[PDB]
């Protein structure tokens, strides 16, 4: 028997990078999960490099970091890489959930890797909103402000749970220094939670395109997706460098180029693009703390899709009106992204409304309607 | 959703004049845009299988029907990586789409469907 | 599409020198040259990297 | 649901006979022209409604949206803003 | 000479003509509502900034270009 | 050609030392061929180009 | 929002340093020093900026040290614990006109005259943004416009009334190269000196960017070889079904 | 006079209002008030006008003496503040914020 | 073997780790100690000086150097927690040794 097998821990290895048996069609979008997983470690990379140049306290954290991009060598690219790896990260995050939601990857067999996932979609949330604060710019300070006063809307312990949270009466030198901790800490936290949605997936094996079994017609993970997922590091890495080196301010906010001031306040308080539709969700109620839950309530909604999708076909490629819904629903998903963006005013606000109750609608109705429906086309139209 | 619902649901459409004169073309648009027959697949190929209920009724199917089934899906799956359709004898044409597998799993579900009722009956 | 025995058609894709060195040595110079840049790339990638951790500019100061 | 090499869990397969070439003794670029060409125009065709009906609608929205919040903070628009709000 | 100037004059009496107009009416319209009096203890008081914008966006979009040209 | 193949691809070994001797030749020559086409079109630009009136 | 409480968006001038394969004009950042020196720095600082970062990038080793030698900076106490001043050295910091915030509004009517060491970073419009502002104070503010007392009308700036008045006007500088110290000119250099100033290693960064590319593009190029190398044996697979 | 305390980074105005003064704030209808409250609600001591010194409507501090009803006004989007630091005019939506504060003595407060 | 194996390297990670930590609180201990010790990389010939200048990141010890040992003696004990998996797995193969040395086998207990 051969070593790969023999060894406990090489076959560990084994069964997830060499011989674990794939559908032998999955397509560009199964790359998602390895680019992913070339995120993390970027991220991984470079924030512990960056963690040996920054300073926590907020006296000096804003200087720390223009310490990096100035004195350090090559720190502006790691400053950089790790600053557009967290867009590139959520980028292909909401691929992977797109991929899933399209292709039925949550129904059964997979409702345990879709629901860990959600969680690791919550964890990965947190890490990028407590990494934002490090800088301690404008945008740090009055975002975490904004954000943090969310939990006020907790009835009875809201206010005692923020005094907490801030470790003080405003955001200022015990938050940073909790949440540098803390941000280092939890992408730890989420590479186990990323391994564990793996674990469970490896029981069922990856979905495919078709949605039919693969039982009958495997690959091994090696070679064939080994090279196909270089194909898509070396996309990536082409995207990646046109940001980095070319671009680098782009997908950021000037405004935290500003050493944070409690003073001043920003003219628009916005969080960073990746947060932006769940904004867009809390604006809507006009309730503070419907608001909250509303915006928590997007993220925990996708753990019923195992529930409302009724139908007997696994994902979208067959069912053309579920395809059809499904592509309102991801323009919907942007548009409520960019009324993230916008100022309160007419005529953003009923629409930011509309677009949320489309939002919602999606999954507590005609998800189970068309689901519903397109069984009986199925089964009438092919008798 | 259960086979055994979609398939009361259906008779029940096909029933009223009403509704099967609306739903039957409907559907059969539906099923020629759904695009499954241009990969030469049969409409039960693509019923998830993924369940006890689906595994016992594909263990039911006579060895001729269900040694076809794989080579559909093989087949299929060839030409899902190939991004290529089926041509000529390939494509399942709307005669040769039969239910094969729809009599095993209403038989597989009619038993567990008793089953769950029979665990909740109450002497009277 | 009955006898096993007769090979499906491959003619679309067969190279005619199949068998030659040439054939071999050109694939595995795709293969090798890719191996070159990826080791050029990395040592780039590693060498700009670490020497983050070489004193700094104020330091150096 | 899945097994491992050997005992995948495949239904029995009987009667199948499957063929290939090394990738040394194949094209690996054969008729990429006519793919690059006439198959990804296919595949895209066939696929063009489903990405151009909601992306035009989402579209024409914002752009009336954006076109009418434009108008209302202007000079010409100051009435219909006091009643908006 | 600062070459701006003359490169700003030029496009407002050319390809910028109509919004040089605007807001020269603007203007008059303005200065002649501030002349009569009881308009301190008006609601509303008209400005034309946002003719002057209109003016200035497109001078920007005809001259720029010019401008770094010869400098 | 087989030759060739023999000498330098053959054995994994030699394969390997051949594509990290050519990467060093690579990364040293591309270095110096970037630089100078960086310094030309960007010529009058750069301090090494003003530098001489100081 | 109004356009007025947004601030006019500057106009998309072509800099030197705009396009993926261009650096700063050197010269241009050592006229725009000069601007900075002679005008700006009478208000603002440039704390993040020390005397060893304008070595070959504007200046040689040696003018830099004289820059450095002219000012004195607080050294360590002497023996006796008193205070002590020492003459710069490059490792110094260009040091500020006030020595505190409360210090820099007093002398500007309650304004505060921000650090400039990031300021093209931290604006919408970078480079762009500094231009328009400093050549875009109109003769007369457009009627019907009220200023608050010590406020100067400028469209680009958000609000229109901006604390800082026009400072430059032609002839304020002599440059040192005989360029003609224009308005434009200087508001020119003094703007592609302040973005060299925000973003120190853009020259460097753009130049392994191309590295980067290149390298990146070629092994894209064959790794889509490579793919279609291995995967033919299953993309080219064949099948005869005889039912059993 | 009207003083400008930090606490918690935020200014505080502090006002010591004259009785002319307290008796201006005590005529306005509490009816026509976008945030209506009387002086008595907002001070616990009539010659102490405590508040929180930034502008309810974004977050500017509003220039004291200044305004349209003599009290604050923010220079901002022109927001008038009066004596009881009640919001008059402009887009501010509330009256400026009081904090906890209490007498320990007659001549000092604690916030 | 390999439990042992992978445990003496779990050993040096602790050693590493619990350095590290000392260094942190930058007491006369601390430095004196980080100096003595990053020292003697200063025998690797050849390198060894400038090895010591790059763990330094610096002359001497001091901020560099207490930065960077922060940011990795966060970081060890995670790298230790993975290495302390791996030798139990390891050890799964085989079970648990005893006290007598012999086969458990023949006597299980959950
Ligand atoms: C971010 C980091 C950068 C790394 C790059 C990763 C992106 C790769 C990826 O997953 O997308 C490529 C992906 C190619 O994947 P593939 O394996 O050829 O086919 C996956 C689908 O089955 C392809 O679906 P298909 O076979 O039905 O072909 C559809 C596709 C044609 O697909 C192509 O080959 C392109 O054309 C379109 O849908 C275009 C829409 C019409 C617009 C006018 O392109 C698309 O599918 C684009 C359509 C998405 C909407
Ligand atoms: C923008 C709108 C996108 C709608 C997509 C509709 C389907 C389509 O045409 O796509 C091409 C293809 C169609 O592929 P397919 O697998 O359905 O069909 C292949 C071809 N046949 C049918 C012959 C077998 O769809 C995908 O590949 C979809 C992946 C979805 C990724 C979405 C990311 C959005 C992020 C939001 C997160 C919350
Ligand atoms: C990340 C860093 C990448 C380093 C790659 C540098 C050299 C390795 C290489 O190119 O591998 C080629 C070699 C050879 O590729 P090969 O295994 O396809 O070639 C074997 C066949 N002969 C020897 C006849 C040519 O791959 C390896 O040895 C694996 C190491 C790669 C990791
Ligand atoms: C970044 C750089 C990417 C990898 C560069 C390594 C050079 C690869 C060239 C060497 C090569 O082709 O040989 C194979 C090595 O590939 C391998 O063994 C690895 C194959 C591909 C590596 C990448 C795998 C997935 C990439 C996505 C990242 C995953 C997410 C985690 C961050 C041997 O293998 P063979 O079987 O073809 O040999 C056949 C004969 N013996
Ligand atoms: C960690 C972050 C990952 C992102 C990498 C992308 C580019 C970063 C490299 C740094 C850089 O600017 O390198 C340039 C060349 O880029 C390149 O050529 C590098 C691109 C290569 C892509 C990735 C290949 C492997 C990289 C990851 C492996 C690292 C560990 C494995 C041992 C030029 O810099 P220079 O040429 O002046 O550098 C001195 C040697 N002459
Ligand atoms: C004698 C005073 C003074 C001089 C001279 C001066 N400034 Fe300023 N500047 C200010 C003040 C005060 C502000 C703050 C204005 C405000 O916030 O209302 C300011 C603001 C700025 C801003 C930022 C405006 C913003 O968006 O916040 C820039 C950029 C700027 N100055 C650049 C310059 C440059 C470049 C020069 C000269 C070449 C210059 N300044 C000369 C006083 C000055
Ligand atoms: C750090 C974040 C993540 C990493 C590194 C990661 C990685 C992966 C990898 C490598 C796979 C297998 C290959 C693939 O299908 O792409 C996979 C599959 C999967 N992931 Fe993720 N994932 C992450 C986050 C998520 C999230 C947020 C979700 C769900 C909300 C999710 C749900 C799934 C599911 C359901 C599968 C099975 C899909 C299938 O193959 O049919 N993952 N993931
Ligand atoms: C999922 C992994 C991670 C994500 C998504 C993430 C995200 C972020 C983000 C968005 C920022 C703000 C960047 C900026 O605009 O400057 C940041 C900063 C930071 N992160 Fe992370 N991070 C991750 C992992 C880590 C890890 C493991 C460390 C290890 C300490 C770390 C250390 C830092 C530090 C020190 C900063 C502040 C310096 C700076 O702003 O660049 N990060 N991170
Ligand atoms: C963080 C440090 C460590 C942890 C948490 C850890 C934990 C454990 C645990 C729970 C066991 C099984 C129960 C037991 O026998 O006590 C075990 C067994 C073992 N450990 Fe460790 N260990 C650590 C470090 C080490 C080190 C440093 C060595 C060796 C140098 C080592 C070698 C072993 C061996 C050989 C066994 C098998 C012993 C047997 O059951 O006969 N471990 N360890
Ligand atoms: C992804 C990075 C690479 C490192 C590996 C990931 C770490 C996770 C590994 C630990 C989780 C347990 O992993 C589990 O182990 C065994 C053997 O290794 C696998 O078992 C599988 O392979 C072996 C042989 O290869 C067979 O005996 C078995 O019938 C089959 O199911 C499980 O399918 C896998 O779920
Ligand atoms: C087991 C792995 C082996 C150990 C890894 C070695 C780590 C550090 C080694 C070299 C780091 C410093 O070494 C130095 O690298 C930088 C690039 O980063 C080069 O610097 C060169 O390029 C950079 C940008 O690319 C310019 O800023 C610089 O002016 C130029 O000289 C130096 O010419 C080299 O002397
Ligand atoms: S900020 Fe106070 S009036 Fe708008």
């Amino acid at each position: 028997m051969a070593l790969r097998k023999k060894n406990s821990l090489l076959n560990m290895a084994n069964s997830y990078v060499l011989d674990s048996p794939q559908p032998s069609n999955l397509n560009y979008f199964w790359n998602f999960g390895s680019l992913l997983a070339l995120c993390l470690v970027i991220q991984l990379a470079t924030g512990i490099t960056l963690a040996m140049h920054y300073t926590s306290h907020a006296s000096l954290a804003f200087d720390s970091v223009e310490h990096i991009m100035r004195d350090v060598n090559f720190g502006w690219f790691i400053r950089y890489a790790h600053a557009n790896t967290a867009s590139f990260f959520f980028i292909c995050i909401y691929a992977h959930m797109g991929r899933n939601i399209y292709y039925g990857s949550y129904k059964t067999p997979r409702v345990l890797p879709w629901s860990i996932g959600v969680i690791i979609f919550l964890l990965l949330i947190i890490t990028a909103f407590m990494g934002y604060v490090l800088v301690f710019g404008q945008m740090s300070l009055w975002g975490a402000t904004v954000i943090c006063n969310l939990v006020s809307a907790i009835p009875w312990l809201g206010e005692d749970i923020v005094h907490f949270l801030w470790g003080g009466f405003s955001v200022g030198n015990p938050t940073l220094q909790r949440f540098f901790a803390l941000h280092y800490l939890m992408p730890f936290v989420l590479a186990v939670f990323a391994l564990l949605h793996l674990i469970a997936l490896h029981t069922a094996g990856s979905s495919n395109p078709l949605g039919i079994t693969s039982n009958v017609d495997k690959l091994s993970m090696h070679p064939y997706y080994s090279f196909k997922d270089l194909i898509t590091v070396f996309a990536f890495l082409l995207m990646f460098t046109l940001f980095v080196f070319f671009s680098p301010d782009k997908l950021g906010h000037p405004d935290n180029y500003i050493p944070a001031n409690p003073m001043v306040t920003p003219a628009s308080i916005v969080p960073e693009w990746y947060l932006l539709p769940f904004y867009a969700i809390l604006r809507a109620i006009p309730d503070k703390l419907g608001g909250v839950i509303a915006m928590v309530a997007a993220i925990l909604i996708l753990l019923i899709l195992p529930i409302v999708d009724r139908s007997i076909i696994r994902g979208n490629a067959f069912k053309p009106i579920s395809k059809l819904l499904f592509g309102f629903f991801i323009c919907n998903f942007l548009l409520l992204g960019v009324l993230g963006q916008v100022h309160i005013e007419p005529p953003f606000i009923v629409l930011g409304q509309i677009c949320t109750i489309f939002y919602f609608s999606y999954f507590l109705i005609l998800l189970p309607m068309v689901s519903t429906i397109e069984n009986i086309f199925f089964y009438i139209g092919s008798l | 959703a259960s086979i055994t619902s979609v398939v009361k649901t259906s008779e029940l459409i096909l029933k009223s004049p009403l509704l099967s004169k609306i739903v039957v073309p409907l559907a059969k648009t539906y099923v020629k845009f759904s695009g499954y027959r241009q990969l030469g697949f049969k409409m039960n190929d693509l019923i998830i299988e993924e369940t006890p209920n689906m595994q016992l009724a594909l263990r039911r199917l006579p060895p001729t029907e269900s040694y076809d089934r794989v080579y559909r899906l093989i087949r299929a799956t060839q030409f899902s990586l190939s991004h290529k359709l089926a041509t000529g004898n390939d494509i399942t044409k709307p005669e040769e789409d039969d239910h094969y597998l729809i009599p095993y799993i209403l038989d597989v579900e009619a038993e567990a469907f008793e089953k769950d009722a029979l665990d909740n009956l109450e002497v009277v | 599409g009955k006898s096993t025995y007769k090979i499906p058609d491959f003619t679309p894709y067969l190279k005619k020198d199949r068998n030659t060195d040439a054939n071999r040595l050109f694939s595995y110079f795709m293969i090798g040259s890719f191996g070159m840049l990826s080791a050029a790339g990395a040592k780039a990638t590693v060498q700009d990297f670490l020497s983050n951790m070489s004193a700094s500019a104020d330091v150096l100061a | 649901y899945m097994g491992w090499w050997g005992h995948m869990g495949s239904p029995p397969q009987k009667g199948i006979a499957g063929y290939t070439i090394s990738p040394f003794a194949a094209r690996p670029f054969a008729g990429v022209v006519h793919a690059a060409i006439f198959n990804t125009f296919r595949r895209t065709k066939n696929q063009a409604l489903f990405v151009i009906l909601p992306v035009s609608f989402f579209y024409y929205v914002w752009t009336q949206a954006s076109e009418k919040n434009e108008w209302l903070y202007t000079k010409a628009g100051r009435h219909e803003l006091a009643k908006a709000l | 000479p600062d070459p701006a100037i003359a490169l700003h004059e030029a496009a407002a009496e050319g390809p910028c003509h109509d919004f040089k107009h605007h807001f020269d009416e603007c203007v008059e319209r303005v200065t002649k509502a501030q002349e009569a009096e009881d308009y301190d203890h008006a609601e509303y008081k008209e400005d034309c900034v946002e003719e002057f914008f209109h003016l200035q966006h497109c001078i920007n979009d005809n001259t720029a270009d010019k401008l770094f040209r010869v400098l | 050609a087989t030759t060739f193949y023999n000498v330098f691809v053959k054995r994994n070994s030699a394969f390997v030392a051949t594509i990290l001797a050519s990467a060093f030749v690579f990364d040293m020559t591309f270095e110096t061929a970037i630089d100078n086409f960086w310094d030309r079109i960007n010529a009058g630009k750069q301090w090494k180009d003003i530098r001489h009136k100081y | 929002m109004t356009a007025a409480e947004h601030g006019l968006h500057p106009a998309e001038y072509p800099w030197p340093q705009n396009g993926m394969l261009s650096t700063f004009d050197h010269a241009s950042l050592r006229r725009g020093y000069q601007v900075y020196k002679e005008v700006c720095a009478a208000c603002h600082s440039l704390d993040r900026i020390a005397w060893r970062n304008l070595v070959g990038v504007t200046h040689t080793t040696d003018e830099a040290k004289a820059f450095a030698e002219e000012l004195e900076y607080d050294d360590e106490p002497d023996d006796e614990g008193n205070p002590r001043k020492r003459p710069g050295k490059l490792a110094d910091y260009i040091p500020g006109p006030y020595p505190n915030e409360q210090a820099a509004r007093a002398a500007n009517q309650g304004a505060l005259p921000p650090d400039l060491s990031l300021i093209a970073k931290a604006r919408h419009g970078g480079a762009d943004y500094i231009f328009a502002l400093l050549t875009g104070y109109p003769d007369e503010p457009p009627a019907g416009v009220v200023l608050a007392p010590g406020m100067n009308y400028n469209p680009y700036f958000p609000g229109g009334g901006i604390g800082m008045a026009r400072t430059l006007f032609d002839g304020v500088v002599e440059y040192e190269d005989g360029t003609p110290a224009t308005t434009s000119q200087m508001a020119k250099d003094v703007a592609a000196f302040l973005t060299w100033a925000a973003e120190p290693e853009h020259d460097e960064r753009k130049k392994l960017g191309l590295k980067a590319i290149i390298v990146i593009s070629a092994m894209l190029g064959l790794s889509v070889y490579i793919k279609k190398f291995k995967w033919s044996p299953i993309k080219n697979r064949k099948f005869i079904y005889n039912p059993p | 006079k009207n003083v400008i305390i930090k606490w918690r980074g935020k200014p505080i105005f502090i006002r010591h209002r004259t009785s002319e003064e307290i008796e201006e704030a005590n005529e306005v209808n509490v009816a026509t008030l976008r945030d209506p409250q009387t002086d008595d609600e907002r001070v616990q001591k009539p010659e102490w006008l405590v508040m929180i010194g930034v502008c309810t409507h974004l977050g500017c501090v509003p220039i004291g003496e200044a305004g349209d009803f003599g009290g604050w006004f923010c220079p901002c989007h022109g927001s008038h503040y009066d004596i009881s630091g009640r919001i008059r005019r402009g887009p501010a939506p509330l009256n400026l914020e009081i904090p906890e504060y209490d007498f320990a003595d007659a001549e000092t407060l604690v916030i």
